[PDB]
């Protein structure tokens, strides 16, 4: 439902 | 607190109001 | 938020939103108020009945945003949690008393137009403007009726009576709870809604012209229900914790 938030993040 | 808390950078700090900041204002009798 | 309206743009540039890592997902809202320490509801990380337990890698916070979903390149930060503190006297198992914690940002998030801190009451700030009939504002990306928006919305909601907020409901009202929105008769509407809680419920002093976050969205029963209202963490009556969580643990 959300647009993937760049992978750094994760 | 801090020095510039609670002053938007789009509306307090350029003297612009937002549409419904007064509503809160009239509210303070 | 039931009833409320659209953000404006840089409207609300302390809201956080409290997103969850895997699967990715808003959790809450949240507060910016300092450059490492954000403010929210204690059942958003800590509810054992439901088995929320979230620990500082479960999480990130999204500052800046104005659209829900979309990831909001050069204008959104999103920061790492180094750690969560939950008041120590925070009641899950009744009613929610001493509904706060904070987290402390693994590095300071750099403020923008779309990235500013709220001021935290002083006890004469909360004297003079937590009163009956004054109008506070209440943010968030939560439900849109007890369905999701596109955008932060907004509502400007009044307090009310603490009779009139104990004689709404069976649950317990503590000194560290305030109620808030429009009676039946008022004609107006508004609350917040699932997805809300954690956000600020804040008021502009007409002494400094400072937003100044009185509350913190907490709980209720249903949303926008007539003869019920929205209850919110008394942020002043809590404000020694948070001083002391910060001088101890801040840098
Ligand atoms: C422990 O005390 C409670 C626990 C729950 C789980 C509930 S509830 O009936 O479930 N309603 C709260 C819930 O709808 C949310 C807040 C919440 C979410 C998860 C766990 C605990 C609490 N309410 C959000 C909200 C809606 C409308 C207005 C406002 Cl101010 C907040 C209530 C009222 C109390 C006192
Ligand atoms: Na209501």
């Amino acid at each position: 439902d959300f647009e993937e938030i760049p992978e750094e993040y994760l | 607190g801090e020095a510039d808390c609670g002053l938007r950078p789009l509306f307090e700090k350029k003297s612009l109001e937002d549409k419904t900041e007064r509503e809160l204002l009239e509210s303070y009798i | 938020i039931v009833e409320g309206s659209d953000a404006e743009i840089g409207m609300s540039p302390w809201q956080v939103m409290l997103f969850r890592k895997s699967p990715q997902e808003l959790l809450c809202g949240a507060s910016l108020i300092s450059d490492r320490w954000v403010l929210t509801a204690a059942h958003c990380l800590l509810y054992p009945p439901w088995d929320k337990n979230f620990t500082e890698n479960d999480l990130l916070v999204r500052i800046g945003k104005h659209s829900r979903t979309r990831y909001e390149r050069n204008i959104e930060k999103i920061s790492m949690l180094e750690k969560i503190y939950i008041h120590p006297r925070y009641n899950w198992r009744e009613n929610l008393d001493r509904d706060i914690a904070l987290m402390k940002l693994k590095k300071p998030v750099a403020f923008s137009d779309y990235i500013h801190p709220v001021c935290l009451p002083d006890r004469e700030t909360a004297a003079s403007l937590l009163q009956a009939g004054y109008k506070g504002r209440v943010t968030g990306w939560g439900n849109l009726k007890e369905g999701q928006p596109s955008v932060l919305q907004v509502v400007n909601l009044p307090i009310v009576e603490r009779p009139v907020c104990k004689d709404s409901t069976r649950i317990r009202i503590t000194d560290n709870m305030f109620c808030a929105g429009y009676k039946p008769d008022e004609g107006k509407r508004g609350d917040a809604c699932e997805g809300d809680s954690g956000g600020p419920f804040v008021m502009k002093s007409p002494f400094n012209n400072r937003w100044y976050q009185m509350g913190i969205v907490s709980w209720g029963e249903g949303c926008d229900r007539d003869g019920k209202y929205g209850f919110y963490t008394h942020v002043f009556r809590l404000k020694k914790w948070i001083q002391k969580v910060i001088d101890q643990f801040g840098e």
